[PDB]
């Protein structure tokens, strides 16, 4: 029925419809996933791993 | 604009699908060729004559 946010994901400040999230669990679960994966290759365009491994 | 994955298919379905369009039927450019420079020479600087 709820779910526990651990970091990241601790910024959330904003309205809930703002957001817009799916409502079962494993629905939100997917949606979370396909949208942190482009958040991910965002900041890896501007930071590689090779250089900023540490 | 570039990164059209940054833009919700749900929350924003229609612009989305604007963005797409324009990738894939903007207008392709080309080439001609024109002129005798046999006789009247070549002007042009920065393209082949």
């Amino acid at each position: 029925v709820a779910v526990q946010l651990f970091r990241p994901l601790q910024g959330l400040v904003l309205d809930t419809q703002l957001y817009g999230f799916p409502g079962a669990f494993d629905d939100w679960e997917r949606f979370m996933r396909e949208k942190l994966r482009v958040l991910k290759y965002e900041v890896l365009r501007i930071y590689p791993i090779s250089n900023y491994s540490n | 604009f570039m990164n059209i994955q940054l833009i919700s298919p749900i929350d924003a379905p229609i612009l989305r699908q604007w963005a797409e369009i324009i990738h894939r039927y903007w207008p392709n450019p080309s080439q001609i060729r024109y002129g005798a420079p046999n006789v009247f020479g070549s002007a042009n600087l920065f393209t082949p004559p």
